[PDB]
């Protein structure tokens, strides 16, 4: 069992190359916990009858596209 | 990689005054620090669902207030089926699960309102009346 | 619409960042009679568009998930967090599966060891939250099922991210059964503080 | 209103009267048209008043003739048996609850109005028959 202790987002009068790096470390954790908030509701959708296909999906991926994807 | 291979659980912490003070609250620094920790725009995902839930039972309790005794019938979750589907219109706001119903934002309240007029209302009809009878009752003890 | 006369709404103040209000005249379809603690009146316009955050009924305020407040916005989740906080000392809050965590300065009983055994066994629910349901939560999926559970704790490094994280190991060390991991890591802190830690213009250490 | 009944009205305004001049306060107003056998909310009794303020309220006097065409306006079941058993439907209900509402919900009452129209309708359990209590104060 893992215990991760890690800064938040952090934004400056003067932002530069580390708080750009910790802010695209930050992308990547919001995106994986908001992908398993998303499963985690879709099951219990499931679970209840309602459709599933209702709940929506929220999608950071156009910024870590935007960030760290060929010519980033 | 490491994240990835295992079931996540979250904590936020947030830092509620500048200064180390035992228990001062300062609203500035804990709505930046909330928006630094995205609670606030997880909390703006969740408000476009159904954020809010209740169990038959507990919402057939809280609103025997709203419901008439015709209404009340041998199937608990259907007499709420029907009271709901007759109190909200757009049935987009709301959805039936197996054991719980499901609300958008707003719609609790919504029904947290009426609830409150209603029981107003019927709260000043009745005391206007005692007041009535009971003042009456002085005018008549005044005639005597 | 649900803007009447004796309607509560939050209003921007730039010292506070949001001011409780009352409506006095019911709104129509381009100006609200806003009723304030700060005089009795005042005259506050809306703009080109905008109607301001409408106030959560006190059944829900108050309640340990933000997500039982009906309407979900930036004030009530500050205010529900003010007064938890300030009013009743319940620190630790619950946000859909999050913990929500606020750092009181102040050294609280709470951690103390029988309330280890109280929360364990008890479904995330059943309880007030506490980083033990945290905990629990993770140790017994862990027991449950295959998998192995992570705890992923974020804020600016004064939060107190290493408070949580030494007393969930205190929680785990004492439902386990022990031996001297809690004490070695503990022991373990300054060293990575002296040779990780800096000192930043929002923020020593 | 006949004239045998403004005549006894006026007689019962004159008990009213703690003055001996032949009139009542403002707020002397809801006090006889509910005497008088009529039921208005506050809020009526205000509005036909034509909101007063406090000071004209507690010290302006009006004669009968001014007040009469008000308590003509304010003069001009089922529902209210419904209004009970919100607060219970089995023909009870609650002392200490019904107490709770009416002195602190709607247009709030008295503790002491509260105990004198309850005084020997509560059972042990503290529960109200609310149809025989509301037949008791509209009789």
């Amino acid at each position: 069992i893992g215990v991760l202790d890690i800064y938040g987002f952090e934004t400056f009068e003067i932002n530069s190359f580390e708080q750009f790096c910790i802010n695209y470390a930050n992308e990547k954790l919001q995106q994986q916990f908001n992908m398993h908030v998303f499963k985690l509701e879709q099951e219990e959708y499931m679970k209840e009858q309602i459709p599933w296909t209702l709940i929506d999906f929220y999608d950071n991926q156009p910024c870590i596209n935007l960030i760290e994807a060929k010519m980033g | 990689e490491t994240l990835n291979a295992t079931t996540p659980h979250y904590v936020r912490c947030i830092k509620p005054n500048d200064f180390k003070f035992p228990f001062t609250f300062d609203e500035k620094r804990a709505v930046q620090q909330l928006r630094a920790c995205g609670v606030l725009e997880t909390i703006r995902i969740s408000a476009a669902g159904f954020p809010s839930r209740w169990t038959y039972q507990e919402f057939f309790s809280r609103y025997r207030v709203l419901m008439k005794q015709k209404d009340v019938l041998s199937d608990r979750k259907q007499t709420c089926k029907n009271v709901l589907e007759k109190l909200i219109l757009d049935k987009d706001k709301y959805q039936f699960g197996k054991t719980k119903i499901f609300f958008r934002a707003g719609q609790v309240a919504y029904l947290e309102k009426i609830r409150a007029d209603k029981l107003r209302a019927a709260c000043i009809r009745i005391q206007k009346t005692i007041r009535g009878w009971l003042m009456r009752k002085k005018y008549m003890r005044m005639r005597r | 619409e649900l803007y009447t006369k004796y309607a509560r709404v939050w209003i921007p103040d730039p010292e506070e960042v949001w001011k409780s209000a009352e409506l006095l005249k019911d709104y129509k379809p381009k100006v609200l009679q806003l009723r304030l603690e700060e005089g009795k009146d005042l005259e506050y316009c809306l703009d080109p568009k905008e109607l301001p955050p409408l106030r959560n009924p006190d059944i829900l305020v108050g309640e340990n998930d933000l997500t039982a407040l009906s309407y979900l916005h930036e004030p009530a989740v500050l205010h529900n967090l003010k007064v938890r906080f300030i009013d009743s000392k319940l620190i630790y809050t619950y946000c859909g599966i999050v913990l929500v965590a606020i750092n009181p300065y102040e050294q609280l009983p709470i951690y103390g060891e029988d309330i280890i055994n109280a929360y364990s066994g008890q479904n995330m629910g059943d309880m007030d939250p506490h980083i033990f349901a945290v905990a629990e939560e993770a140790y017994k999926q862990m027991a449950r099922d295959e998998r192995n559970q992570s705890i992923i704790v974020s804020g600016e490094s004064g939060a107190g991210k290493t408070v949580s994280a030494k007393y969930a190991m205190r929680y785990f060390a004492t439902v386990s059964g022990s031996a001297n991991v809690e004490e070695k890591v503990l022991a373990s802190n300054p060293i990575m503080e002296s040779i990780g830690n800096a000192k930043t213009t929002r923020n020593d250490n | 209103f006949n004239k045998d009944q403004l005549e006894e009205f006026k007689e019962a305004f004159e008990l009213f009267d703690r003055v001996g001049d032949g009139k009542i306060l403002y707020s002397q107003c809801g006090d006889v048209m509910r005497a008088l056998g009529q039921n208005p909310t506050n809020a009526e009794v205000l509005k036909v008043l034509g909101n007063p303020k406090s000071d004209e309220l507690k010290s302006r006097r009006v004669d009968f003739e001014t007040f009469l065409p008000m308590l003509q306006a304010v003069a001009k079941y089922e529902d209210y048996l419904e209004g009970f058993r919100v607060f219970d439907g089995n023909g009870k209900v609650m002392g200490a609850e019904l107490r709770h509402v009416l002195t602190t919900l709607g247009e709030k009452m008295t503790e002491e109005e509260v105990e004198t129209v309850l005084a020997g309708h509560e059972d042990s359990n503290g529960c109200i028959n609310y149809e025989a209590f509301l037949k008791h104060i509209l009789s």
